[PDB]
């Protein structure tokens, strides 16, 4: 029984978040309206006080003399769809005749996006990420001629035995999923849910996956979150014998039914690894660029 | 009204005279968990006094050719008080901050600090200056401890990223002129409703100068930095031994 | 069967295309989503906050990056004269790359809307002083003299206790939308000019600085738009990541 | 139709309308989404919020 | 005819794709069904019975493989010993692959839920004794000593007429599901550890044996799920199946 | 010895919370257990060699030849199926050719 | 649709929904099952059920 | 899937076809129309003159 | 097998066949064959007028 009052007027076992906000529709910019001069003291919307942390509140119409406007100028095209629902390069995958790379006909390819940096810093202004996706696969030599063969893809999911050779028991395929598909055809494409384990991709964890005493030769190990990391992506050329023609293959993500979390800054240095945020000390170019004078352009 | 302030909440209390309003970081108030986002279900300890009020870290130094700090939360209080024994103990925690900042000085002195709160803000070193030689960043500088750490590159904030969009974040300024302190409050960030304490970060606090401390011979020179803190809706869960790291 | 006729625009690729596209994890339900503070339904909620401005953008060496943040304010005879000018285009190179902004302005061509940027004073308490900030049109060339600046749009500001300003850019172009602004043709969708003076002086007593600074603070206003979406010029990559 | 609520905005507070074949609706399309905003959230956090007339200090 | 437009994702076959397909053998009307004991809708209800758990897989040699089955407890001093330990993680490799449910988490990757192992003793009706058994979750090392492992979810047991107890692994974790874990930075998926250990001493009068044995029993409760699924590790194949 | 499971719970053995659990139990099913494709046989159509070279080749249904496939059926005795098979044909090299 | 009930589920107690153009209803989709249990079956198939307080040997 | 018969005129380009084209930019909403001075809507407005 | 890239202005114009512009992560692109018919697109009122 809960018979003291200290335990009453608890504030313990509240389940909601108080939110001072509340959002709004706007599906046009604002529409100007009309003022005419004033002359009185006390109210003056140009004196802020930025220390506080807020952006300004003045207007067009407390600082000078505007007109109506009736503005119809949608913002539809700013949202995250319109913006992030446009495919980009994420991966590429060789299959040559003679190398060092890959050349018995066979190629594991580990899922990351963090590759190229036109789709990488559209990710890397938000922080946590829920998206679905569609997947987009473009075969071809490195001449770019089509070519009549046949090609298996499999995706690998964690846990599961990557294959190590062309002519392995791992591409029965009878629960992983797969593709078959030609040259000659249009390219694939498939659509994948949200896979993690968590509630949002992170593209940013600041900590260690394990416990332990933290070494210096385990320290490739910070920032690996295993909730990001959703398996691997095989292909080969199927048969006993290896193959006529090189091949390359190219992979593009469409990504869909998106929610976003957590504005951050953006890059300005140049990637250099993976996974990883590092960047050249003695080359820190600045964030734009420069002149000679302040008093000139 | 908007100057004055004070901040009761434990056995502690906190005064201050030329301050500025209190910023809620991204818009709402801390929380404990409901019962439909958690997925654990042993039953949590909830202390409420002796976890949720202000700890005092350390008093840096600002002299005219400072850089900048940061300090991860909440990696500064793992050795500190009833709330690092419980965090010692369990393995899943959840909390709110408060986030009260000092630097006092007279009216002739001038400066401006930059007081943000930044979510998984890694680190990233220097790829050995060359660019190609991959190199990765210590223990003693991603949990650097109460005692901070201090910046090297703060244009880049150590991570690619400039300090001119800052501001975006949860921020505030120490104009000397103006004010003397910087109050910030803060829900629970992350994807996952509990996380560990020990291994993960969940943000991390930047100071930094951007206009230099500067006065005239014959004035007090040194001009301490202050941080203090208070926990707030903190939960835990999974009991066991004490681990240290 | 029924019969049909493959028109034109078939076997094709278009990245931009919203269709649909077959599965391979048939009944797989996701993890459900608890609240995560700070969702962000469309980028307009990003470009009405301030990020600092890099007036003072002279230097380039690695230890003086910071000084490009503020640019400072001395003490003058009074003859009325310049300290600073700038350039009110976002997406040209400029100070307005410092910007979440400016970069959220290079994946999209036109804008419209007023913008807004707002200045704050880092000296001593016991300073004083009045400044002439001014907005030139286009057309006209870059002021010479206060006297010339002061017949635009302009805002005069009293050091004091509110340590800022706020000077405001309307929206003054002849098209209802501007795509981004370099040398060339396309200067016809300049923006202007702004250009700042001093007023009276910068004073101050025995014991305190002779040198002040002041920095700066652009974002937008309510009636910001974008449209056009493409792919920026910065490509931060050489080679391979890897 | 028929189908399941496997997409990832199960659980939003905004209404889409979408064109689908497939009994899982991650494949379906993007669509519409819902108009809104909260700059408040980003520029204005306070908690004790001022009059743009009347100065903030006093 | 009809315009269409045949876009991507065009002459492929997914194996996932539930689709239609073409018949062979029209107006074919197959045998009836009569009722057959043992209809099974669902996996869970296979993963919610017990199976027998190797926690003794020391031996190799196809003599002593049935030893796997069944750990000892004999006489002691009385000091509070060690007597057994594994991990409660049943997708990887250990003692759980003897099971049902550590097989049957080879075809889906995430798990989730509640887990639960109950002990059985085979020893003789005049024996006495009293056990602890604990859960130490994650993050902790293994414990040195009795009165370390007792700081964690524990069950003490009296040997009895009531010859089980249950054991009983709660689900505590970050995550609302787990894949599966190994060697690496996926023991950010680890399960804890199970320790047992002695409270106060196997006692036995004259004329009895100085030995017991004691029989585990892995299993699952009504919260266990499963999904992602995917194709196992062990491929019971060397070549051809002739 | 009765043979049977136990019945405790995490309610009657510890001090537990209220947690609604949204998790579904749709991808243990049977059909999103099974209905996905696999190897079930191959047939080789050799120019000259010791199997089948004069250009025919007899294949008898059986899927008990993979064992990806088999050891899911294996875990029971008694099934009743439809079924959608599916061809692919190429030459050793995976080349496509116009027979 | 006026097909035939050649399917082998003709004579289960659940209910399905699929998409199908021969008359054959062998040729349909799999569709989505109806999502139901019975561990009581293979967990406690006793005669005499017991309680969970109650010890069950008395 | 759904039987279909490929007919003649079958991957052709006819000019006059007035039929369906993808998009490249979707959810754009171009500039408003202001009253310009001279609409005509038709020919036969010229060839009257 | 062909690539086109709408490059709108501002956008950096690729000087190589090798080149980083190519990603089209924003810009719309269309790959397509010699095999396949024509390619076929739709266009909006894309001007500030
Ligand atoms: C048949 C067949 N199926 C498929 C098929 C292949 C792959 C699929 O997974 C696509 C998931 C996309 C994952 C995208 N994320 C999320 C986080 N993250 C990273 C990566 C590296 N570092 C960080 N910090 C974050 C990343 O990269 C699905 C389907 N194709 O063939
Ligand atoms: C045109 C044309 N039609 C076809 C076409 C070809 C074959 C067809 O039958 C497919 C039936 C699948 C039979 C599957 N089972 C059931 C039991 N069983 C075995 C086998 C060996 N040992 C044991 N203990 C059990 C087995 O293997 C239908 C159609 N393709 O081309």
């Amino acid at each position: 029984g809960d018979r003291v009052a200290d335990v009453i007027e608890s504030s313990i076992g509240d389940s909601v978040s108080r939110a001072l906000t509340h959002a709004l529709p706007a599906p046009t910019g604002q529409n100007t309206q009309v003022s005419s001069h004033r002359l009185d003291t006390g109210k003056v919307p140009a004196l802020q006080a930025a220390e506080i942390g807020a952006s300004s509140n003045a207007s067009d119409e407390s600082m000078i003399e505007t007109r109506c406007v009736l503005n119809s100028h949608s913002t539809a095209e700013t949202t995250l769809d319109s913006f992030f629902s446009r495919a980009g390069l994420v991966g590429e995958i060789d299959l040559p005749l003679k190398g060092t790379t890959n050349p018995n006909g066979y190629a594991n390819w580990d899922i990351d996006i963090t590759g190229y940096a036109q789709m990488r810093r559209k990710v890397e202004l938000f922080t946590y990420m829920r998206f679905d996706a569609e997947f987009t696969f473009v075969a071809c030599t490195p001449t770019g001629e089509v070519v009549p063969q046949l090609l298996q893809y499999m995706f690998v999911p964690p846990g599961a035995p990557k294959p190590d050779s062309r002519e392995s028991l791992a591409w029965q395929t009878a629960t992983n999923p797969s593709v078959f598909v030609k040259l000659s055809d249009p390219p694939a494409q498939v659509s994948v849910p949200f896979m993690s384990p968590a509630s949002a991709y992170q593209w940013f964890y600041d900590g260690y996956p394990t416990f332990g005493e933290h070494k210096q030769e385990k320290d490739l190990e910070y920032g690996a979150m295993p909730n990001n990391m959703m398996g691997t992506f095989s292909v080969r050329t199927v048969g006993t014998s290896k193959s006529k023609y090189p091949l390359v293959v190219r992979i593009y993500m469409r990504m869909k039914h998106v929610r976003a979390w957590i504005p951050r800054p953006m890059r300005n240095q140049n990637y250099l690894f993976k996974a990883n945020p590092n960047y050249a000390g003695n080359s820190i170019k600045p964030t734009g660029a420069s002149r000679t004078a302040i008093t000139t352009l | 009204s908007d100057r004055v302030a004070q901040l009761t909440i434990g056995n502690s209390t906190i005064t201050t005279q030329e301050a500025a309003n209190i910023i809620v970081g991204y818009g709402e108030w801390p929380s404990y968990c409901s019962d439909s986002d958690a997925t654990a279900v042993d039953k949590p300890t909830r202390p409420d006094v002796s976890v949720n009020r202000f700890y005092t870290l350390d008093t840096k130094l600002w002299e005219k050719s400072s850089k900048g700090w940061y300090w991860k939360f909440p990696d500064v209080l793992t050795e500190t008080g009833v709330f690092g024994q419980n965090a010692q103990f369990h393995y899943l925690y959840r909390s709110g901050f408060c986030i009260h900042v000092q630097c006092n000085a007279s009216k002739f002195h001038q400066g401006a600090l930059l007081v943000a709160v930044l979510p998984e803000y890694v680190i990233g070193t220097v790829a050995g200056g060359t660019g190609t030689e991959d190199t990765h960043p210590p223990y003693k500088q991603t949990q650097p401890g109460a005692d901070g750490f201090e910046l090297q590159h703060p244009y880049v904030l150590d991570a690619g990223i400039p300090i001119s969009q800052l501001t975006v974040c949860p921020h505030q300024w120490i104009n000397l002129r103006t004010n003397n302190c910087a109050t910030i409050i803060v829900p629970y960030i992350n994807a996952l409703p509990f996380d560990s304490a020990l291994n993960h970060c969940n943000f991390g606090l930047l100071v930094v100068p951007i206009s230099p401390l500067d006065y005239d011979q014959g004035a007090t020179p040194v001009i301490p930095i202050t941080i203090t803190l208070a926990p707030m809706c903190s939960e835990f869960a999974g009991l066991r031994q004490a681990v240290t790291q | 069967g029924f019969p049909t006729e493959l028109k034109p625009g078939t076997n094709q690729f278009l990245t931009t295309d919203d269709g649909v596209s077959a599965p391979i994890l048939p009944n797989f339900h996701p993890t459900p989503c608890i609240h995560i503070p700070g969702e962000v339904r469309n980028l307009l909620e990003l470009c009405q906050v301030e990020t600092i401005l890099e007036v003072n953008n002279v230097p380039t060496n690695a230890t003086s990056l910071m000084e490009r943040l503020r640019f400072p304010v001395s003490a003058q005879a009074g003859k009325g004269e310049l300290c600073a000018v700038f350039r009110a285009d976002p997406g040209r190179n400029g100070p307005w790359q410092s910007t979440l902004l400016g970069q959220l302005c290079g994946y999209y061509t036109q804008w419209s809307g007023s913008l807004e940027v707002t200045f704050m004073f880092t000296g001593s308490f016991m300073a004083t002083g009045k400044m002439l900030i001014a907005y030139t049109p286009p057309g006209g060339p870059l002021p010479k003299d206060r006297a010339t600046a002061m017949l635009g749009t302009h805002v005069i500001w009293d050091f004091g206790l509110q340590s800022s300003v706020t000077l405001v850019i309307p929206w003054i172009s002849n098209t209802h939308y501007r795509a981004h602004a370099r040398d060339g043709v396309f200067d016809y969708y300049t923006t202007g000019l702004v250009s700042i003076w001093y007023q009276t002086n910068y004073v101050v007593p025995i014991g305190a600085p002779n040198t002040a600074y002041i920095i700066a603070l652009a974002a937008a206003q309510k009636n910001f738009t974008m449209k056009l979406c493409k792919d920026a010029s910065d490509i931060l990559q050489t080679g391979t990541i890897q | 139709s028929h189908e399941n609520s496997n997409s990832a905005t199960e659980g939003s507070t905004i209404n889409y309308t979408t064109i689908n074949y497939y009994k899982d609706s991650y494949a379906a399309t993007a669509g519409k989404q819902s108009l809104k905003q909260d700059p408040d959230k980003f520029a204005n956090p306070v908690k004790d919020i001022f009059t743009e007339m009347a100065a903030p200090l006093k």
